[PDB]
RNA sequence: AUUGAAAAAAAUAAUAUAUAUUAUAUAUAUUAAUUAUAAAUUGAAAUAUGUUUAAUUGA
RNA sequence: GAAAGAAUUAAAUUAAUAUAAUGGUAUAACUGUGCGAUAAUUGUAACACAAACGAGUGAAACAAGUACGUAAGUAUGGCA
RNA sequence: GCCCGGGAGUCCGGGCACCA
């Protein structure tokens, strides 16, 4: 069988989606600002283990 | 959140119970060179303690107490 | 006649579009929503092209 | 000259750094470069010297029932430079006799001036908004500051916010206060009692809640400079309910653990108290009944909150308690 | 740290570095910056290098 | 006896509210300001009011993420 | 909405879809 076009192009897409999501936090901050910026790098800076 | 942090927290905390593994063989080494008496893993967890609260803000000797309390 | 309609997609490339009204005049939207594919924050971005009412670039740098 | 002296004056009223002293007689930044670039304002020594001689005289002037005279003494001593600075530039928490004396009048002053500024009233807010105060005990008057900590299980030093959310295994073991009292009290005769209450535990017969007293103190001494209750302190006739930690139970919300701290009421020598430790019910406990019975006046007061996580049931069969019931997420 | 002036340390907070814990803690050090941001032949200032004069100083 | 602070009492009200009229509003929804451009987000919405049906209205709670906030919390556009 | 005629912008007149 051929398979649906829709069923082909799909790996395709999933690696896309995952490039955007590789790429879409800082698109994010530049959307904000420098200020959300930095304060998200001081967050990531932290280190501060949770509890579950 | 806890389920998607869980994996890492507890990577974390093996690797935490890795270090800590190592710090107490080196004390019963450094024991073993001085030549004291021991009961060794106690004594051993012990001073782990006490090192760990020495690390944090403790006078020594209240740390020491604090260490040997918990034990207790 | 004066409120358009327009697109605005995911940056994140999982196509959840969500539409919004805006002015004519209007400059460049983009906003950050929630993508329920993505299940996460993101910015969403207007699709098709449209002329802007341009507004001068406000000088920060003391000029002349 | 009435600072210079210190016959009858305690001598934590110097600086006793000498350094400083002098520096401040006639600095502390340590980097040499960074002391270099430092310039100070013009003619401060002149007029520094005759602000102190003007003060001086003004403490020389004050100084001549116990109270009245304990306030006559910190009105005089306040302005001394040096008391300042030891106060300011010091910690206050973990005191060092030497340096601040809370045996000395002023520096107690100091200190609850210290208080009422941030501490004390961050602890009010916590009480009122988490609705400590009126749920358990009707109301306090802040008096004295009260700092718990974890210190036995985990081994790290914090003292706890008011208010926090605490692990389970933070509070796995018993805390230790430490009850910084102001206000002029007797210290040899007045006796303590420390109560940890939490009163969100799910009573299914009313379906409301219920007041638990997981840990409780009672006729303890304390002094101004050595006032942390640990273990070496209170001994095992003191305890009238044995610690039980916060084992909060599947979505049973989050429960407000409040330690109140209670002064004895006074009548020779410390008064004691038996509260027949046997009879009083722990598993469901009023509060307000309590002091009613035994005429407490409630001091001072801290705060946190549990809630339940992975840990617990670990802790529950260290304790030795059942294992736990589970309540449904919806609040129908 | 080297230049000036003439044993140490004991707050808060900020920054740098380390580590403790299914605790955004602690230990050590130091107290920076506080209205600034590209592009100016003639504006002004400073420094370095010459010449002159009342080894140097001023100009 | 003075200074300063905290205020409290009285008056609050037709000013102001994106916009008619009404009801509300100083405990401010009205005004100023910091941060923020995020709740003018995403699945389930019980239950009410209203209601012939089609529709409409308020909305607890569950779950996912976000903003501000010391915290309590607050935000599913606009005082109605 | 798209295409003309009088680099961008405004202001005017033609068409071309939409017309459930
Ligand atoms: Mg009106
Ligand atoms: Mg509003
Ligand atoms: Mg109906």
């Amino acid at each position: 069988p051929k398979g649906h076009k829709h069923e082909l192009k799909l790996n395709e897409k999933l690696k896309k989606r995952e490039e955007a999501l590789k790429k879409v936090d800082e698109l994010i901050a530049s959307k904000k600002g420098s200020k959300y910026a930095k304060r998200v790098e001081k967050m990531k800076k932290n280190q501060s283990i949770g509890w579950f | 959140k806890d389920y998607l942090a869980k994996p890492n927290i507890l990577k974390q905390l093996e690797v935490r119970e890795s270090k800590r593994k190592e710090l107490q063989d080196k004390l019963s080494k450094v024991l073993r060179d001085e030549l004291k008496l021991d009961d060794i893993e106690l004594a051993t967890s012990y001073l782990i303690r006490v090192r760990a609260s020495l690390k944090n803000g403790y006078p020594i000797e209240d740390a020491r107490f604090n260490s040997r309390y918990y034990l207790k | 006649s004066k409120n358009s309609v327009i697109k605005l997609l995911s940056t994140a490339a999982s196509g959840y579009s969500r539409y919004i009204s805006i002015k004519k005049g209007a400059p460049l939207v983009t906003q950050v929503r929630y993508d329920p594919v993505v299940k996460r924050h993101v910015l969403f971005k207007e699709a098709k092209k449209r002329k802007v009412a341009e507004r001068k670039p406000l000088d920060f740098l003391r000029t002349a | 000259h009435i600072w210079s002296d210190f016959t009858t004056r305690p001598s934590s009223l110097s600086i006793q750094s000498s350094k400083v002293k002098n520096y401040l007689f006639q600095p502390s930044i340590s980097r040499r470069s960074n002391r270099i670039k430092y310039s100070p304002p013009e003619h401060i020594d002149e007029i520094f010297r005759m602000s102190y001689d003007f003060l001086e005289q003004r403490s020389s002037k004050f100084y001549e029932n116990p109270l009245k005279k304990d306030a006559l003494l910190i009105k005089a001593e306040i302005n001394n430079p040096e008391v300042q600075y030891n106060f300011q530039f010091n910690n206050k928490l973990n005191n060092v006799k030497d340096i601040i004396d809370y045996d000395v009048p002023v520096y107690r002053h100091l200190g609850k001036q210290h208080w009422e500024s941030y501490g004390q009233m961050l602890l009010m807010q916590r009480l009122e908004t988490l609705a400590a105060i009126p749920d358990t005990l009707p109301t306090l008057v802040p008096r004295a500051e009260v700092n718990i900590k974890f210190p036995f299980s985990t081994g790290v030093n914090k003292w706890i916010e008011p208010g926090e959310f605490l692990s389970s295994n933070v509070t796995s073991m018993r805390p230790i206060f430490k009850i910084q009292e102001y206000e002029l009290v007797n210290v040899e005769k007045q006796l303590y009692t420390v109560l940890i209450v939490n009163p969100d535990v799910p009573d299914l017969s009313n379906d409301s809640f219920k007041t638990a007293l997981c840990y409780g103190l009672v006729n303890i001494n304390l002094t101004y400079n050595d006032n942390l209750i640990d273990p070496r302190k209170f001994h095992s006739s003191n305890i009238i309910a044995d610690y039980l930690p916060p084992v909060p139970e599947k979505n049973a919300g989050k429960q407000r653990f409040v330690v109140w701290v209670f002064r004895q009421p006074l009548i020779q020598g410390p008064n004691m108290l038996e509260i027949d430790r046997k009879e009083l019910s722990r598993d469901d406990f009023d509060i307000r009944q309590f002091t009613k019975k035994y005429n407490l006046t409630a001091i001072g007061a801290h705060i946190w909150r549990s809630e339940w996580d992975a840990k617990v049931a670990a802790v529950r069969e260290k304790y030795g308690l059942p294992p736990g019931r589970v309540f449904s997420r919806v609040r129908r």
